[PDB]
RNA sequence: CCCGCAGAAGAAGCACCGGCUAACUCCGUGCCAGCAGCCGCGGUAAUACGGAGGGUGCAAGCGUUAAUCGGAAUUACUGGGCGUAAAGCGCACGCAGGCGGUUUGUUAAGUCAGAUGUGAAAUCCCCGGGCUCAACCUGGGAACUGCAUCUGAUACUGGCAA
RNA sequence: UAGCUAGUAGGUGGGGUAACGGCUCACCUAGGCGACGAUCCCUAGCUGGUCUGAGAGGAUGACCAGCCACACUGGAACUGA
């Protein structure tokens, strides 16, 4: 139910850095992100209009780390919801409670924010949520319990989020470890490099 | 052996401006000034007028613009052999509002439009584009 | 294609007709196997193809392909067909499942295991 | 229909039988047409692989 | 900027004395992104050949075309020799949903959302020629209120 | 006898009762002929699910209903906190 | 007002009694068109007094027969 | 449900990689063994067979078979055809049926509009709420495109009269 | 699968039912149904709904709920609201 094998052989699939592994060193120095893995990475292949969407699809399930009958299902309330369906997904996608706890800063990649919210370290109004596909509403308070507030990975996490680009649709406290969601992330706040008309193109086939 | 009076209008209006023609002559009733004076009322022709006593005429001015005609295609849909009626929210647009449906309503020959802004429904005799 | 004609006689629904009626519109069907013996493909391929007869629980007798790479069919075994028609061979239309009742899985098989009943190695 | 042949057969079985195709040279298991390797036109415009041009 | 994409590589065939003589045609579009479409048909005897003669002829008989943001004005059909391509103006937010040599021209043309069939045949230098055909017959409320002699909220209200 | 008595929906250990009125030799879950509320017995704090429409509740009694224990218990209890 | 059903008599030969035709006009389901569908009814013709080639105004009652729950109310326009 | 303990500790497979269709090389075998959904592959350099390495997809599942709808506009009402691709009866008359030039009046059947009753509940959809989230449960709505009755409109179709 | 039906179709009167009624008996009438498919043969529980589909449709009707039928097979009444 998740992936935990080696990411930068993902991230180099995708020929682009998923900001996966961390950001404390250059990802051309830990690996060669040019290339493609395996044996025949040096040679690359033309990739017909169905290997653009599904690239385009799993690039954006491999941020995140969503596995695909959630990313359907994500797909699925996207559709039903009103307006436009790829943003619609985008801000479902960023209102998940382990990209929520990376964006302010609680963890060095999404997997280690996914194993805090697991590991039972996050409070949101008060209570303590263990599931990662939490979605949170605007005006949550998510916060690090006193349990494990005094971690020394999350003093790390927040230098190098910190050193990351703020995002605006949460403020962040880093003195008592919480945040607020402010408002739902449109479309043009996140990292716009990503075609999500690709992936409802892929869906509505 | 026409039994569609409004439709051979219309194909009378389709070959004319498909030839050129500066306008068109055919037998006159009573539905039929009703539907040119929608159409004129809706731009797509220049004038009509009817000529006969006891065999009255209706000739209508077709309208060109730059190039062309303006009535690109005109498609009858109530035929004889299959009546179509359509309530007041069933009543369809043409072109998505660009052409007009023009609809028999129970008071008076008007557009889908104006059909649809008094609240009634009818027969839908034709669309024009 | 008139509305009155289609109102006097209406549009017919085609054909719902089945390739493996043997089946009975059932998945698996077991058989004891009246004879195992190997036939002749079509045209473009000349082979020696291992098949069966075998007489279903349903009554028919039917020609089943055996897949993989030898097998320990013989006389009185009771195996279980699965539909699916080989293409080459003349009116072979279902498959045994290799793994089943009376049939063992293909020696040595390492990749596709799970299509031929092959357990896994565990080394 | 049944060959004019294999109709004679019947009769001369029922009649005092022999079953000639019990004296007839039984046939391999395998086929015994003539294999030939391909052409180079069948090699030439076999399209295998169907590797999209560039 | 003139985006631009291949469609159809195709290997035809001639059959001479000797024997036969195999020759490449291609097929590609070439759109500027902002109502501006055209396609070309190329033919040599090598692939890239035949690439550059399908690009340089689909830049030249670009057509013109009137859409709104991402979008179709009103449902249009287009009709060549066999393909009978229906065209239909979507919400925004959906992408192109057409069958290929359709989703290459309305990729290089500037639509984003379009639900899209093609009825009969499919071959893709029909149903290229059958979806210009309806870009091209599609209309415009301003330029059918010029052809009506009435404004465009004359038309919509 | 039409009785007015709970008919038990909801998840497993999570009961929702609509209080129903009925014919009383139906099944619990059976043919009812209308629904007069419900009572949420699990529910929450200041999310209070436990409603009765008093007016045709009294209609039926009037046409002759026979109410049970517990939909007679929260009609106490919903009269003497509203 | 009461329901009242109006149709035209097919036979009257058995005794104080009438068939009725009674053409329904329906839209077909599927196919669209206006449709000329006929209903035939025993009805109680009390009085043996229509004829068969009449239009008839018809109320339904009482079972009277093995079929016939219908009865003749008033009669309109009364046959050549 | 909460708290405490020990330790990375107890917990990853399944199919596919010729095209359709995402992802390729080597070794074995040599129209054999075999694969196959279709086209088809194997005759000594097989990206199609069997294994290895590598990869691709899904994941506590994954494949195969069975059955259904889709794609199939391939029974076409929406939405197809009929010179030569399948398809105008050899030709005509004509009953039942289907359709009906034009004007006025009437009716208001078809048609349209409003109301009323009904269209069980659940399911479906929308806005909420409760289970840590979700599934699930649930409040309120909309919907149930229908039928029946009443009151209107009467352009168009029908009935009637000229 | 093109003809089917004599309690068959209707009437009058006796009976009978909680209740109308060929429900049933006597008499009279000769009808009644059917090309808008009677009759016969095969198959099937029906619906709210489920799956699919852009919809129109198509396939289906397991769980849940409304209705019907049955209770080893064939028949019959008793008791009782």
């Amino acid at each position: 139910a998740r992936y935990l094998g080696p990411k930068l052989k993902l991230s180099r699939r995708e020929g682009t850095d998923l900001f996966l592994k961390s950001g404390v060193r250059a990802i051309d120095t830990k690996c060669k992100i040019e290339q493609a893995p395996g044996q025949h990475g040096a040679r690359k292949p033309r990739l017909s209009d169905y290997g653009v969407q599904l690239r385009e699809k799993q690039k954006v399930r491999r941020i995140y780390g969503v596995l695909e009958r959630q990313f359907r299902n994500y797909y699925k309330e996207a559709a039903r919801l009103k307006g436009n369906t790829g943003e619609n997904l985008l801000a479902l996608l960023e209102g998940r409670l382990d990209n929520v706890v990376y964006r302010m800063g609680f963890g060095a990649t999404r997997a280690e924010a996914r194993q805090l919210v697991s590991h039972k370290a996050i409070m949101v109004n008060g209570r303590v949520v263990n599931i990662a596909s939490y979605q949170v509403s605007p005006n949550d308070v998510v916060s690090i319990r006193e349990k494990a507030k005094k971690q020394s990975r999350v003093k790390a996490a927040l230098e190098l989020a910190e050193q990351r680009e703020k995002p605006t649709w949460l403020e962040v406290d880093a003195g008592k470890m919480e945040g607020t969601f402010k408002r739902k992330p449109e479309r043009s706040d996140l990292s716009a490099d990503i075609n999500e008309h690709l992936i409802v193109e892929l869906y509505s086939k | 052996s026409m039994q569609d009076p409004i439709a051979d209008m219309l194909t009378r209006i389709r070959n004319g401006q498909a030839a050129n023609k500066a306008a068109v002559t055919m037998p006159s009733s009573k539905l039929k000034v009703a539907i040119a004076n929608v159409l004129k009322e809706e731009g797509f022709i220049e004038d009509f007028k009817v000529e006969g006593d006891t065999k009255p005429e209706l000739e209508l001015t077709l309208k060109y613009f730059q190039g062309k005609a303006v009535v690109e295609s005109i498609q009858r849909v109530s035929r004889p052999g299959l009546r179509i009626y359509k309530r007041k929210d069933e009543l369809p647009k043409v072109m998505a509002g660009l052409g007009i449906a023009v609809v028999s309503t129970s008071k008076g020959v008007m557009t889908d439009r104006a059909a649809r802004q008094a609240g009634l429904g009818g027969e839908i005799i034709c669309y024009v584009a | 294609a008139t509305v009155n004609q289609l109102v006097r006689k209406p549009r017919a629904r085609k054909v719902a007709k089945s390739n493996v009626p043997a089946l009975e519109a059932c998945p698996q069907k077991r058989g004891v196997c009246t004879r195992v013996y190997t036939t002749t493909p079509k045209k473009p391929n000349s082979a020696l193809r291992k098949v069966c007869r075998v007489r279903l629980t349903n009554g028919f007798e039917v020609t089943s392909y055996i897949g993989g790479e030898g097998h320990n069919l013989q006389e009185h075994s009771v195996i279980l067909i699965r539909g699916g028609r080989v293409k080459d061979l003349p009116g072979v239309r279902y498959h045994t499942v290799r793994g089943a009742l009376d049939c063992s899985g293909v020696k040595d098989r390492k990749q596709a295991r799970s299509k031929y009943g092959v357990k896994r190695p565990k080394a | 229909a049944k060959s004019q042949a294999k109709k004679k057969r019947g009769h001369r079985l029922r009649n005092g039988g022999r079953d000639v195709l019990l004296s007839r040279g039984s046939t391999p298991s395998f086929s015994t047409h003539g294999r030939m390797t391909k052409s180079k036109k069948e090699i030439l415009n076999k399209r295998k692989h169907k590797n999209p041009y560039d | 900027e003139l985006q631009e994409k291949l469609i159809a590589v195709n290997r035809v065939s001639k059959t001479v004395k000797g024997g036969r003589i195999f020759s490449f045609t291609a097929l590609t579009v070439v759109g500027d992104g902002n109502g501006r479409v055209g396609f070309g048909y190329g033919k040599a005897r090598e692939v890239p050949a035949a690439i550059q003669k399908a690009m340089e002829k689909a830049r030249r008989n670009m057509i013109n075309v009137a859409l709104n943001n991402g979008t179709l004005q009103h449902p249009v059909k287009g009709v060549h020799t066999g393909s009978r391509v229906f065209m239909q103006p979507a919400s925004e937010g959906t992408g192109i949903i057409a069958g290929g040599a359709m989703r290459a021209v309305l990729e290089v043309a500037g639509v984003h959302n379009v639900l899209a069939k093609a009825y009969g045949s499919t071959n893709p230098i029909n149903v290229v020629r059958a979806t210009i055909d309806g870009l091209e017959n599609m209309n415009s409320p301003e330029m059918v209120a010029a052809k009506r002699g009435k404004s465009v909220e004359e038309i919509l209200g | 006898m039409v009785t007015i008595r709970l008919a038990r929906h909801g998840a497993k250990k999570r009961p929702f009762y609509q209080v129903v009125v009925a014919d009383s030799r139906n099944a619990r879950n059976g043919r009812f002929i209308e629904r007069v509320g419900f009572f949420n017995p699990i529910a929450s704090e200041k999310e209070e699910g436990t409603r009765l429409d008093l007016d045709r509740i009294a209609h039926w009694v009037g046409q002759g209903a026979t109410i049970s224990d517990r939909v007679a218990a929260l009609i106490k209890e919903v009269n003497k906190a509203a | 007002k009461i329901r009242t059903l109006q149709g035209r008599v097919v036979s009257d030969k058995m005794e104080k009694s009438i068939v009725v035709a009674i053409e329904r006009f329906v839209k077909h389901p599927i196919y669209g068109k206006f449709i000329k569908r006929t209903t035939k009814l025993h009805v109680h013709d009390e009085n043996n007094e229509c004829g068969i080639g009449d239009v008839v105004e018809i109320r339904e009652c009482r079972p009277l027969s093995k079929t016939k729950s219908w009865t003749l109310v008033r009669v309109v326009e009364k046959a050549v």
